[PDB]
C-alpha cells in the first residue's frame, strides 16, 4: 500500500564528530608567521537555528594538536643558534657588594673564568655576572646545567612576544561555535553557529594566572571535569580584568665575547646605579572585589554557609611554585603569597606587592636534557598586563571539617590553551542520504 | 522593486530546515565537499579530501545514479525500515533525525541498489541484442 | 520620474501626542516606500520598510500604512527624541526620489 | 558591523573634476549589492546621484545629470569612487555613500533588511 | 532454509572462471581500485593510483561508456583481430588468455571508439539543431 | 580455522539475570552470519535458545522462553552476549554457541558448508 | 626527439624582466649549490 521506493540524495546537512589535522591563518618571532597562510579580511559566520549540539571541553583533540604545534614551533626557531658548549668551565666567583639593598643580598655572583676565541691556539680571561639560582657550588662555581647538558643561546633578534594565531580546518570539514552565554564547557548547546575558524588566539605562557586572555560577557565562570573531586583543577574566568604592573628596575649592561669563528656569547658587563629587586605591584580593592566575586560564584556547588579559605601554594619546583611569566625577554617568577591568604565566612589607592627573581637558563617545557639560555636585555624593563582568570586546585576536601581550602595551581600548559578553545569543536560532513519517494526509475 | 541586493542563506544554516525545505538547496552543501612535515601533513589532508570525493562519486556512479544531485531508484521501500509516512517525513523531521533513525540499516539498502544497477543493466544488454 | 510630496511641511506636536504624516506619488508604486528619520547633524535613519513592517531596534510608537499612491506614518506617543525631519524614499523605478521632508518639533507655549 | 567611510577633496574648483571614494569594512564589495552615491544640498534635498553593482559593474545614473558622471569599483581595495564631471556651483553638497538589501532564503520567505548610510562627506564648489 | 549465513566469493576468485561467469562480478574488482621518506612513498604510490583511476575514467568517458561497467559500442568486430565465435570464447576461455590473444589489437580498436563516438556526438547536435 | 569460547559466571541465583558471553577467532562477527545459542540439559536433550544476526543486529528468540532471552554483539571485541533474566531451577544446563553458513558463489553453485560447535560451558542456577 | 608546434596566426607578448624562470633558476641553482657540499670536510681546525 505505501508503494514507496528509495531515492538518493547528495548534498544531505548532515555531520559526524571526527578528528583532523588544522592549518594557519594570520593576519622575526618565535611563533613563525611566514609559513602561515595569510587570513581572509572579511570571515563568515553562519547562525545554525534549531540546532542543538553537544559540547565537551575536556576531550577536545584542538588542544593537544596546539600543544604539539607550539613544542614544534619553539623546537624549530632555536636550530639556527649558538651553542654554549666550551662555557662549562671552572668559575671562580665573588660576591656583589657595591650599592645593594638588604634584600638583594647573595642575588648576585661576579665570577671570572677562562674562554676559548677565534683562534685555535690562543685563549682569553673574561668575567661576568650571574644569579644565584644558575650557579652551583663545586669560591670555584659551575653552571647548573654542565651535569644534564649544554644550553643553546636564544638568537637576540627573535621576540618572545605571542601573535595571535587562527585555526582553520580543510575542506570537506567545519568548525562548530557555541553563542550560548553561561555554558559551563559540557551538555548541551543550543545556539550554534558555523565558523570558517577561530579567533586570534595569543599563546601566552604563565602559570597560577591567566594573562592578557578572553573575558566572560554575564559574570565569573568557574569549570572544573568533576567539581566533587580534589584530583582535577578549577578554571576560573573572570568578568572583568585586573591591571598588573611589573617591572625590573635595574640598569643592565651587555657585551659580546667572541668565543670562536663567528660565535658570540653576551654577558652582563656591569650595572649602572643601584641595584633593587624586580617586583609586580597589582591593586588591591580591585582584587578584593574579584575574590568576593569568585567566592560568591564558588558557594554556588559548595553550600550557601561553607567557610572559603585562600592560603598559599603546596610546594614543588619553583617554576609551579611561583607566578612564572616572561616580561620583556626577561624570565620572571613572582611570590603570590599575599593574593591567596585570606578566609571568607558566609553572611584607597596602595597595592600589593610580589617580589620576583629573575631567571636566564629555562627549561621552558616539562622535559629534562634539553635548556635555553636568555641574554641579558639592556636597560630596565617594565610592562602592564591583564589578570582575566585563575587555576585553582581544591585542597583535602574530607567531610570531617566544613570549610574549603583552595591554593593556586599551574605547571600543566594544556589548561592554558582549553581556556580559548572551549566553546570550538570540528564535525565532518556525510553528503550522501537515501529517502522514500514516490517515483519509480 | 528595483535597485535592491540580495543575498542567500549559504552553507549548513539550513540543517534546521525540514527535509523538504533542506533537500532544495543542495548545490551549496555539494561544492563545498571539493575547495617540511608541516606541509607533509597538509598534503596527506588534501590527498584524503580527493580520496573520499572519488570514492563517494564512484559509489554513486555504480548505482546508476552519476552526475546526479536526486536519483530516485527502483527499490521498493520495505517497511521494517520506518512505517512513517509522507506527512511525518518531508514535513514534520530534519535530515540529522532521520540519518540517526535509519543509521542502523543503510549496508543492506546500498546491495539491494548495487544488484538492483547490475540487474538493470543485464537487462538492457538483452533487450538491445534483439 | 516619480515625485514624492510629504504633507504637511512642517507640524508642532507635545510629547505623547499622535503625529501623522500623509505622503504621495504621482503614479503607483505598490508598496516599495520607505520612511527614514534624520536628525540635525546625523545621518538618515530608517523607520519603516516596504510601508507596512517596523525595522528591528525601532521604538514600536512608529508605524506605517497605506499602499499605491498615498501612504501615511505615525508616532502613536511622540517623545523628545523624536523631534526631526521625517522622509519618504521611494524605489520602483529609477531614479530615486525623496520628498521634501516633514519637521517635528517641541511644541511649546506660544 | 558593516562600516562605509567617504574621503576625497573638501574644496573644487569649477568645471574641474570632482572625485570622491568609498571604502567599505566588514563585507565584500564584490557581492550581489547595488552601492548607492546620493547628496544632500539645503534647497534641494536629498537626491539620488547613482549606483553600481559590485558583481557584474552595472552603473545606473540620474537621467537629469547625465552623462557628466562616471562610477568605479576596486575590489582589492574594497571600495567604490565617483567622478563627477564639470562642477558647478550647484554641485556644493554633503556625499552619502549607502547600500540597501535584505537576507532571504534560497527561493523562499525573508529574513532581514539592511542599510547602513555612512556618515558623509562635504564637498563645496568654488575657484 | 532460515537463520543459514552465506559468504561470496573475494576479490579474484573468478580468474580461473570463463569469460561469461566471471563477467557477473565487475563490481568485486571495480570496488578495489581506489582502496619522513616512507611518507613521501606513500603519498608518491597513493597519488599515482588516483591518478590510473582518472586516467581509466577518462578513457571510459571518451568513449560514450561514462558511469557504465557494461556499456556496448557501435564499433563492427574486424575478423581479422580474432575468427572464432562466440561458443569458444564465452563458454571455453578465460580473460587471461583472451587479453593474451589480441594484445596486439588494442589501440586501433580505441581510435575506432574515439572517432564513432565523436561522429556520434556531431550528429546528435546536428539532431538537435532542428 | 574458527574457533568459539564461552566465559560467564557458573552459578547463578534463581529469578536472577544469566549472562553469557561467546568470543570467536578466525572470522570478524560483522559478516552475514546468524549467531546462535542452544543448551544442552538432561532428559530434555538439546534445545535452541535464540539467533542474532550480526550485521543487521536482526535477533530471533524462542517463543517457550517468551520474552526473558536478549542478545548483543560488540564488533570491537569481536564477542556476542547472551542474557536471560528470571532464570530458575529448569535452566540449569551446558550452554554452547554455534553457527552454521554455507560457502557458495555469487549466482552459481554451493562450495562448502560450515558448522563449529564451540566448547560451551556447564551453568547451575541455586541460591 | 623533441616536439615543438607552429602556432599560426598567434601573436604574443613577450617581457623579459618580468619572467619568473629566472628565479626559480637562480633558486635551484643556489639549492643544489648547498646541497653538494654538504657531505665534505668541515675546516674548523684550520684557524691557527
Ligand atoms: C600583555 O599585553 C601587553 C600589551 O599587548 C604586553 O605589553 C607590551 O609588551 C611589549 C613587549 O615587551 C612592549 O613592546 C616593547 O616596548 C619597549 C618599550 O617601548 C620596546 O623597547 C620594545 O622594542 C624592543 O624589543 C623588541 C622585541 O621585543 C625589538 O624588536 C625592538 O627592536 C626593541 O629592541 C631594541 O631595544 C632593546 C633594548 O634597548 C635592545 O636590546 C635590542 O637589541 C633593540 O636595540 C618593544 O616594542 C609593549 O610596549 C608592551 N605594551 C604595554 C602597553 O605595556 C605584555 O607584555 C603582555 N603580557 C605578557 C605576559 O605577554
Ligand atoms: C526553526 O523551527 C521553527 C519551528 O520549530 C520554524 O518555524 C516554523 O515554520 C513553519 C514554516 O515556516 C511554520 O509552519 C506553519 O504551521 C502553521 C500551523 O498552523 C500553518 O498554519 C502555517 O501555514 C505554516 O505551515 C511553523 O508554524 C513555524 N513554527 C513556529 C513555532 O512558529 C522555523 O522556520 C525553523 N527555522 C528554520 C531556519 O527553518
Ligand atoms: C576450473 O576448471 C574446471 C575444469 O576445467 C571447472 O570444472 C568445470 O565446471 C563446469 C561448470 O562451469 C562444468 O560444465 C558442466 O559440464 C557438464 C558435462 O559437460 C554439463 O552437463 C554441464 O551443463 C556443465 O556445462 C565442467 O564439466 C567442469 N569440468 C570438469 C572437468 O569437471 C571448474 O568449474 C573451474 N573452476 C571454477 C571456479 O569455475
Ligand atoms: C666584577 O669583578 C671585576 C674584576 O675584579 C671588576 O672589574 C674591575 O673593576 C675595578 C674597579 O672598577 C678595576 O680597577 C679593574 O681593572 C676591573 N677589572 C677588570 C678585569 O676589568 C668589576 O667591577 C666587578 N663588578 C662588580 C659589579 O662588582
Ligand atoms: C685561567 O687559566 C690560568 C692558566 O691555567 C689560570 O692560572 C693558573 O691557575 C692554576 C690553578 O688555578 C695554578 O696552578 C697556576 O699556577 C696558574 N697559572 C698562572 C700563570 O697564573 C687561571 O687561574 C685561570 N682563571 C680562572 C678564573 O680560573
Ligand atoms: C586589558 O583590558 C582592557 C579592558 O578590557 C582592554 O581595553 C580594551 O581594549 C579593547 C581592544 O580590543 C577595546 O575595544 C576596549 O574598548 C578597551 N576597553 C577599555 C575600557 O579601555 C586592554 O586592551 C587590555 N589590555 C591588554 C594588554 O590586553
Ligand atoms: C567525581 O569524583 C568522585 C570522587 O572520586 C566520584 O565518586 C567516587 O567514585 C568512586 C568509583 O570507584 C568511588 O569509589 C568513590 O567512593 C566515589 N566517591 C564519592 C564521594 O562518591 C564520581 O563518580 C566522579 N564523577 C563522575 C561523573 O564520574
Ligand atoms: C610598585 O609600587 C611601589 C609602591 O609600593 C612603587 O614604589 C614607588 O615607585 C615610584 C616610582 O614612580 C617612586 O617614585 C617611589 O619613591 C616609590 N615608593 C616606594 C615606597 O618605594 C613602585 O614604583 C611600583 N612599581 C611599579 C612597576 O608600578
Ligand atoms: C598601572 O599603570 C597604569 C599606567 O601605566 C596606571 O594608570 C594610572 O593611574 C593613575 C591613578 O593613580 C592615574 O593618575 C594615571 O593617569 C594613570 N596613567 C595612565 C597612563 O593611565 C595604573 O594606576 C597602574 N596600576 C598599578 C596598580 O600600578
Ligand atoms: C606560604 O606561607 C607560609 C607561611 O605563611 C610559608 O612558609 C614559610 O616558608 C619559608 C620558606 O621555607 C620559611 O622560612 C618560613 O619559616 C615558613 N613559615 C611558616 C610559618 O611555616 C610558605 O613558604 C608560603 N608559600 C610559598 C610558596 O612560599
Ligand atoms: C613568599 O612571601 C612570603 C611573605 O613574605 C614569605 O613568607 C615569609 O618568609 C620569611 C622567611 O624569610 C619569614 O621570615 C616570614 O615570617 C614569612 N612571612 C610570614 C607572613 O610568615 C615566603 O617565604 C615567600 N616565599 C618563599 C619561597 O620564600
Ligand atoms: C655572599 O653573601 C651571601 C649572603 O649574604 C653569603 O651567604 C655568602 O657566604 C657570601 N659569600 C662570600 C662572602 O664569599
Ligand atoms: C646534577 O647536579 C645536581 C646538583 O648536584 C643534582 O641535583 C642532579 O641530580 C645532577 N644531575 C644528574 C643527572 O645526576
Ligand atoms: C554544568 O556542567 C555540568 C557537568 O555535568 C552539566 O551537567 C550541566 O548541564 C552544566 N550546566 C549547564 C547549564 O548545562
Ligand atoms: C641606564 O644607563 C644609561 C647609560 O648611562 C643611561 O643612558 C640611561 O638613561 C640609564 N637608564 C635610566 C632609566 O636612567
Ligand atoms: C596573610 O593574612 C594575614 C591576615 O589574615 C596577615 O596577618 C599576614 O600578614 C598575611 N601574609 C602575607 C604574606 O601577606
Amino acid at each position: 500500500a505505501e508503494n514507496l521506493w528509495v531515492t538518493v540524495y547528495y548534498g544531505v546537512p548532515v555531520w559526524k564528530d571526527a578528528e583532523t589535522t588544522l592549518f594557519c591563518a594570520s593576519d622575526h618571532n618565535v611563533w613563525a608567521t611566514h609559513a602561515c597562510v595569510p587570513t581572509d579580511p572579511n570571515p563568515q559566520e553562519i547562525h545554525l537555528e534549531n540546532v542543538t549540539e553537544e559540547f565537551n571541553m575536556w576531550k577536545n583533540n584542538m588542544v593537544e594538536q596546539m600543544h604539539t604545534d607550539i613544542i614544534s614551533l619553539w623546537d624549530q626557531s632555536l636550530k639556527p643558534c649558538v651553542k654554549l658548549t666550551p662555557l662549562c668551565v671552572t668559575l671562580q666567583c665573588t660576591n656583589v657588594t657595591n650599592n645593594i639593598t638588604d634584600d638583594m643580598r647573595g642575588e648576585l655572583k661576579n665570577c671570572s673564568f677562562n674562554m676559548t676565541t677565534e683562534l685555535r691556539d690562543k685563549k682569553q680571561k673574561v668575567y661576568s655576572l650571574f644569579y644565584r639560582l644558575d650557579v652551583v657550588q663545586i669560591k670555584e662555581y659551575r653552571l647548573i646545567n654542565c651535569n644534564t647538558s649544554a644550553c643553546t643561546q636564544a638568537c637576540p633578534k627573535v621576540s618572545f612576544e605571542p601573535i595571535p594565531i587562527h585555526y582553520c580546518a580543510p575542506a570537506g570539514f567545519a568548525i562548530l561555535k557555541c553563542k550560548d552565554k553561561k555554558f559551563n564547557g559540557t551538555g548541551p548547546c543550543p545556539s550554534v553557529s558555523t565558523v570558517q575558524c577561530t579567533h586570534g588566539i595569543k599563546p601566552v605562557v604563565s602559570t597560577q594566572l591567566l594573562l592578557n586572555g578572553s573575558l566572560a560577557e554575564e559574570e565569573v565562570m568557574i569549570r572544573s571535569e568533576n567539581i566533587t573531586n580534589n584530583a582535577k583543577n578549577i578554571l576560573v574566568q573572570f568578568n572583568t580584568p585586573v591591571q598588573i604592573n611589573c617591572t625590573r628596575p635595574n640598569n643592565n649592561t651587555r657585551k659580546s665575547i667572541r668565543i670562536g669563528p663567528g660565535q658570540a656569547f653576551y654577558a652582563t658587563g656591569d650595572i649602572i646605579g643601584d641595584i633593587r629587586q624586580a617586583h609586580c605591584n597589582v591593586s588591591k580593592a580591585t582584587w578584593n572585589e574579584t575574590l568576593g566575586k569568585v567566592v560568591k560564584q564558588l558557594r554556588k556547588h559548595f553550600g550557601n554557609n561553607t567557610i572559603i579559605r585562600f592560603a598559599n601554594s603546596s610546594g614543588g619546583d619553583l617554576e609551579v611554585t611561583t607566578h612564572s611569566f616572561n616580561c620583556g625577554g626577561e624570565f620572571f617568577y613572582c611570590n603570590t603569597s599575599g593574593l591567596f591568604n585570606s578566609t571568607w565566612i558566609s553572611n584607597s589607592n596602595d597595592s600589593i606587592t610580589l617580589p620576583c627573581r629573575i631567571k636566564q637558563i629555562i627549561n621552558m617545557w616539562q622535559r629534562i636534557g634539553q635548556c635555553m639560555y636568555a641574554p641579558p636585555i639592556q636597560g630596565v624593563i617594565r610592562c602592564v598586563s591583564n589578570i582575566t582568570g585563575l587555576i585553582l586546585t581544591r585542597d583535602g576536601g574530607s567531610t570531617n571539617s566544613t570549610t574549603e581550602t583552595f591554593r593556586p595551581g599551574g605547571g600543566d600548559m594544556r589548561d592554558n590553551w582549553r581556556s580559548e578553545l572551549y566553546k570550538y569543536k570540528v564535525v565532518k560532513i556525510e553528503p550522501l542520504g537515501v529517502a522514500p519517494t514516490r517515483c519509480k526509475r | 522593486a528595483v535597485g535592491i541586493g540580495a543575498v542567500f542563506l549559504g552553507f549548513l544554516g539550513a540543517a534546521g530546515s525540514t527535509m523538504g525545505a533542506a533537500s532544495m538547496t543542495l548545490t551549496v552543501q555539494a561544492r563545498n565537499l571539493l575547495s617540511t612535515v608541516w606541509g607533509i601533513k597538509q598534503l596527506q589532508a588534501r590527498v584524503l579530501a580527493v580520496e573520499r570525493y572519488l570514492r563517494d562519486q564512484q559509489l554513486l556512479g555504480i548505482w546508476g545514479c552519476s552526475g546526479k544531485l536526486i536519483c530516485c531508484t527502483n527499490v521498493p521501500w520495505n517497511s521494517s525500515w520506518s512505517n512513517r509516512n509522507l506527512s511525518e517525513i518531508w514535513d514534520n523531521m530534519t535530515w540529522l533525525q532521520w540519518d540517526k533513525e535509519i543509521s542502523n540499516y543503510t549496508q543492506i539498502i546500498y546491495g539491494l541498489l548495487e544488484e538492483s544497477q547490475n540487474q538493470q543493466e543485464k537487462n538492457e544488454q538483452d533487450l538491445l541484442a534483439l | 520620474d516619480i515625485q514624492m510630496t510629504q504633507s504637511p511641511s512642517s507640524l508642532s506636536a507635545s510629547v505623547g501626542d499622535r503625529v501623522t504624516i500623509s505622503c504621495r506619488a504621482s503614479q503607483d508604486i505598490s508598496s516599495d516606500l520607505n520612511w527614514y528619520q534624520q536628525k540635525p547633524g546625523k545621518p538618515p535613519q530608517l523607520l519603516i520598510y516596504f510601508a507596512s513592517n517596523l525595522q528591528s531596534g525601532v521604538p514600536s510608537r512608529f508605524s506605517g500604512s497605506g499602499a499605491g499612491t498615498e501612504f501615511t506614518l505615525t508616532i502613536n506617543s511622540l517623545q523628545a527624541e523624536d523631534f526631526a525631519s521625517y522622509f519618504c524614499l521611494q524605489y520602483q523605478s529609477y531614479p530615486w526620489t525623496f520628498g521634501q521632508g516633514t519637521m517635528v518639533d517641541l511644541k511649546r507655549t506660544v | 558591523q558593516v562600516q562605509l567611510q567617504e574621503s576625497g577633496p573638501g574644496l573644487v574648483k569649477p568645471s574641474e573634476t570632482l572625485s570622491l571614494t568609498c571604502a567599505v569594512s566588514g563585507v565584500s564589495i564584490s557581492g550581489n549589492y547595488y552601492w548607492n552615491w546620493i547628496r544632500q544640498s539645503p534647497g534641494k534635498g536629498l537626491e539620488w546621484i547613482g549606483n553600481i553593482h559590485g558583481n557584474t559593474a552595472a552603473t545606473v545614473y540620474n537621467p537629469s545629470l547625465g552623462s557628466r558622471v562616471t562610477f568605479s569599483r576596486d575590489t582589492s581595495k574594497n571600495q567604490f569612487s565617483l567622478r563627477l564631471d564639470s562642477v558647478t556651483a550647484a554641485d556644493t553638497a554633503v556625499y552619502f555613500c549607502a547600500t540597501l538589501y535584505e537576507f532571504r532564503v534560497y527561493m523562499g520567505e525573508r529574513i532581514s533588511y539592511h542599510d547602513y548610510w555612512g556618515q558623509g562627506l562635504l564637498v563645496t564648489v568654488s575657484a
